[PDB]
RNA sequence: UUCAAGAGGGCGUGAAACCGUUAAGAGGUAAACGGGUGGGGUCCGCGCAGUCCGCCCGGAGGAUUCAACCCGGCGGCGGG
RNA sequence: GGGGACCGUCCCCCGACCGGCGACCGGCCGCCGCCGGGCGCAUUUCCACCGCGGCGGUGCGCCGCGACCGGCUCCGGGACG
RNA sequence: CGGCGACGUCGGCUACCCACCCGACCCGUCUUGAAACACGGACCAAGGAGUCUAACACGUGCGCGAGUCGGGGGCUCGCAC
RNA sequence: CCCCGCGGACGCUACGCCGCGACGAGUAGGAGGGCCGCUGCGGUGAGCCUUGAAGCCUAGGGCGCGGGCCCGGGUGGAGC
């Protein structure tokens, strides 16, 4: 099946399939500093319906 | 006309209606006026601020 | 699959979604391309113009073989030898100029569509067009005709 | 008879799968989520000499 | 990746339960027994198991340790601690907290530990 | 009763890929993120084009990158696609480019390497640039489809130029009746 | 006595009857199982006063109450031992019920085991 | 006899329509139906002195007895 | 036709500089935690029992009553301009 | 805050029967219009009707991508699969 | 530089969870969802079962808006 640095040598044409997405470590990219610098503050206060009086 | 009843409110009328059944367009939606912020927030740029300015 | 279609939908709908005036019944209209010079003259008109009539000289045993001719244009010339024969002829001292056989990659017509880059090259076709011929010779390079 | 009882895959999507199925058999998560009771298993790509 | 690996087992899984408008997830090291991926204890780097003692008194806390991930016939540590209750929820807090091992699965390890405890001390005629 | 009408009332528009692809569906939880949590408008429109079927998401051209980047003031800049991008042999000279796509073709990856450029996924496009800062967000054609030849008024009626639909091409077919003078009429 | 659950509201039902089929009462071939009317004439599809009820999303329960037994627990279908123990988090919310299926001598095991981990079984004795 | 004839030579199981008998209820607007109650009945509820468990206080008892130290094992995190 | 040279990729090496020890791993240390064994043997720690004990949560086996607060609503008195 | 509690009572009922008040014409179908003095339907069981092939068109998903596709053939212990 | 207390509920199947506002007739017809249902195949449940499968019966207990489903009792006798 080959590397990604060399195709297969048995099956002359056929070579890796690439990934579309490098790091799939959600969690880490999204707590990566660089990520947090850019958002803004979370809104994690509930406003529920306020009875008319 | 034939579809409608209408006339002159007086200042009780608008009190009234403002204070008991006014509800405010806010993001497109019906909110109480149960704040002045409400208000304020979306009528300020006019000077409008509280139930009052609203109601003047 | 057959658990993913309208069949499916439809069990307990009484006229299977094709109504109850109009029903489903056998060819209303008539069979496969039906009337159309009649009374579906409107859709053949609209959709297909030019289909009734002859148009043209008919010739009895076509032989395609005779008029088979595939074209290249000039845009893609340099895709029919390899990027090295290209780059050693770019920084060549000499005014060596590549040859280009069309017919060997497959071609027999150039035709002259795009640009080609700003170096000699020897083009080898059955045919060639006049703004083809034009273009190649304006880089430097030559037309040459083989059988 | 003639119910087209046969599909045809492309090479280069029977070779992909068979790339993500022996990708997917590296990991413990999956193949466990397979149920194949790997618990005393010294290491997953396990590889043993060619004596076997 | 815990997350790749979760979107393959999220709803694939041979201890996946669904059953009753509930879903429950029966691998060895999920605390609660939930499909989540909080608690699915096969796809994270570090996760916390809690079962009963095989004889049957006190619990055995399970971690997973850093390195050999793709070796599982180490990758996983058990103690057991068969002390009184008190202590033994302290031994897991602590084990969760001061090594900030996991530390959103720390209620999660005591209320399991305590049901587990409250299940073998004699049942009530 | 309200004097209302219910036909708009549904949006029709995707909220979510219609692929099962997992790797999709992983950067479309980090832009899902990245949209809601930051004000900027690249994120937004790069995770709307994530949710997009592949004829919405039509394949760009080296050529066509190389000629978008070349404007005044686009260098050092990231193109963005939302898509493929496809290595197109009429061009001869590959620049240095940043590009961040979905797919890339093996020889377009191979010439913009070999040209000195850079290739990145979505997820390392988030980490170099959260905000999309200092990018150029490109499109291929949307209507460069044989689909769109055909699209339009009918081919039966004055002043439309529209395709056809035909078996086989040739002196036979559909050129006779509505299609010249000399037999019946032309439009 | 029986185990009690977390919290047990008020659990309102919109409807107790069933919806049953219309005309299945005139005929034995007619199942009361609910079908919907479509005939061209069918009064009871087009709603006319005092007919048999139809059917719709507004006679769902509170999502709060739904699904749960009178006790004020969630049933949970169980075949052995080992299902048993995915309830053990779960003890004061939903309990546990044996197949119909399951032989007298291994449900036997299964209620011991309940007993142990407080998990409330609906049908406790139920081979005996 | 058989495990079983509530398996008895068209005999595995044995539905519905329909019929006999028994039990309960009812009956002059043909029955049947929707909504609302009421009465009776059959069952169900380990119903019949009514949950439970966390901390604290007091009382009287038991104890591989606690913190801190030492030895060993194992982990987690960090190290130019 | 062979044999060469050149170019492009590769696969191993001989070494250094650069970013990292990372989600590729070990040894040393440092901190922390757990477990086992000693020691600690009693104002500590734990275990179970009792009080119609208190403070919390949930909830009363069944049938009921009251109180105040708030929302909506229909009414009634009294007074002012 | 009150009362009441085992061989009589407590709670329950979707479900069984009965009574009463209000409402309630027999379904299917064609039809502008069906309860129709329009047709089919005595009852029950089992069976019973948009399928497959080919060809187009558009949408959607997947792989590769100026290419793509081995489908016919051949090679692989000829054969549990 | 928190430390006489070393401690502090739930959550987030992200195809999840939460909030706010408006709305709800429907033939022909279209679309979506179905942890609705039948049969068979690949996987999976260290699934169930002669200490009793399927099927059937049932004034038994329930769940769901519903399609339907689960459980108790009886019969049945080998698979689901
Ligand atoms: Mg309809
Ligand atoms: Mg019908
Ligand atoms: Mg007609
Ligand atoms: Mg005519
Ligand atoms: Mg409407
Ligand atoms: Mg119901
Ligand atoms: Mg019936
Ligand atoms: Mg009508
Ligand atoms: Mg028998
Ligand atoms: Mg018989
Ligand atoms: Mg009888
Ligand atoms: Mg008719
Ligand atoms: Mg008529
Ligand atoms: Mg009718
Ligand atoms: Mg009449
Ligand atoms: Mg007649
Ligand atoms: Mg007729
Ligand atoms: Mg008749
Ligand atoms: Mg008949
Ligand atoms: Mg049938
Ligand atoms: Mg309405
Ligand atoms: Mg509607």
């Amino acid at each position: 099946y080959g590397t990604w640095r060399k195709a297969a040598s048995l099956k002359s044409n056929y070579n890796l399939p690439m990934h579309k997405m490098i790091n799939t470590d959600l969690s880490r990219i999204l707590k990566s500093p660089e990520i947090q610098r850019a958002l803004r503050a979370p809104r994690k206060k509930i406003h529920r319906r306020v009875l008319k009086k | 006309e034939p579809y409608i009843a209408w006339g002159y409110p007086n200042l009780k009328s608008v009190n009234e209606l403002i204070y008991k059944r006014g509800y405010g367009k806010i993001n497109k939606k019906r909110i109480a006026l149960t704040d002045n912020a409400l208000i304020a927030r979306s009528l300020g740029k006019y000077g409008i601020i509280c139930m009052e300015d609203l109601i003047h | 699959p057959s658990r993913l279609r309208k069949t499916r939908k439809l069990r307990g709908h009484v006229s299977h979604g094709h109504g109850r005036i109009g029903k489903h019944r056998k060819h209303p209209g008539g069979r496969g391309n039906a009337g159309g010079l009649h009374h579906h003259r409107i859709n053949f008109d609209k959709y297909h113009p030019g289909y009734f009539g002859k148009v043209g000289m008919k010739h009895y045993h076509l032989k395609r073989n005779q008029s088979f001719c595939p074209t290249v244009n000039l845009d893609k010339l340099w895709t029919l030898v390899s990027e090295q024969t290209r780059v050693n002829a770019a920084k060549n001292k000499t005014g060596a100029a590549p040859i280009i056989d069309v017919v060997r990659s497959g071609y027999y017509k150039v035709l002259g569509k795009g640009k080609l880059p700003k170096q000699p090259v020897i083009v080898k076709a059955k045919f060639f067009s006049r703004r083809a011929e034009e273009k190649i010779k304006s880089v430097g390079g030559a037309c040459v005709l083989v059988a | 008879t003639w119910r087209r009882w046969h599909r045809r895959v492309n090479t280069t999507q029977k070779r992909y799968a068979i790339c993500s199925a022996l990708a997917a058999s590296a990991l413990p998560a999956l193949v466990m989520s397979k149920g194949h009771r790997i618990e005393e298993v010294p290491e997953l790509p396990l590889v043993v000499e060619d004596k076997v | 990746s815990a997350h790749l690996q979760w979107m393959v087992v999220r709803n694939c899984s041979s201890f996946l339960i669904k059953r009753n408008k509930q879903t429950y997830s029966t691998e060895p090291n999920n605390l609660k027994a939930r499909n989540s991926f909080r608690y699915n204890g096969l796809i994270h780097r570090k996760t916390v198991g809690v079962e009963p003692a095989a004889d049957g008194k006190g619990v055995v806390v399970v971690i997973k340790r850093r390195s050999g991930q793709r070796k599982p016939a180490t990758s996983y540590v058990r103690t057991t601690i068969n002390k009184n209750a008190r202590a033994t929820l302290s031994s897991i807090r602590h084990m969760i907290r001061k090594n900030k091992y996991r530390p959103d699965l720390r209620m999660a390890a005591i209320r399991r530990a305590s049901a587990i405890l409250r299940s073998q001390k004699p049942v009530m005629v | 009763g309200v004097d209302i009408r219910h036909n708009k009332d549904r949006k029709v528009r995707r909220k979510e890929p219609k692929s099962q692809d997992i790797y999709l569906r992983l950067l479309v939880k980090l832009y899902r993120f990245l949209a809601r949590r930051t004000n900027s408008t690249f994120n937004q429109v790069v995770l709307k084009r994530l949710f997009m079927s592949r004829t919405n998401r039509p394949p760009l051209s080296l050529s066509r990158m190389i000629r978008k980047m070349k404007l005044p003031g686009r260098e050092n800049k990231t193109a963005v696609v939302v898509g493929t991008i496809t290595d197109d042999v009429r061009v001869q000279e590959v620049p240095k480019l940043k590009v961040c796509a979905l797919r890339v073709t093996s020889r377009a990856r191979s010439r913009i390497l070999r040209a000195g450029g850079k290739i990145l996924t979505f997820d390392q496009l988030a980490l170099d640039s959260p905000k999309g800062c200092g990018t150029v967000l490109l499109s291929g054609p949307r209507k460069g489809r044989e689909v769109y030849r055909h699209f339009g008024k009918a081919p039966g009626t004055p002043h439309s130029h529209t395709k056809p639909y035909v078996r086989s091409k040739g002196r036979k077919f559909e050129r006779a009746r509505g299609r010249r003078a000399s037999r019946g009429y032309k439009n | 006595a029986a185990l009690r659950p977390l919290v047990k509201p008020k659990i309102v039902k919109k409807r107790t009857k069933k919806f049953i089929r219309h005309q299945s009462d005139r005929y034995v071939k007619i199942k009361r199982n609910w079908r919907k009317p479509r005939g061209i004439d069918n009064r009871v599809r087009r709603r006319f006063k005092g007919q048999i009820l139809m059917p719709n999303i507004g006679y769902g329960s509170n999502k709060k109450t739904k699904h749960m037994l009178p006790s004020g627990f969630r049933k949970f279908l169980v075949h052995n031992v080992k299902e048993l123990e995915v309830l053990l988090m779960c003890n004061k919310s939903y309990c546990a019920e044996i197949a119909h299926n399951v032989s007298s001598k291994n449900r036997k095991a299964i209620v011991e085991r309940a007993a142990q981990l407080a998990i409330r079984v609906t049908n406790p004795n139920a081979r005996l």
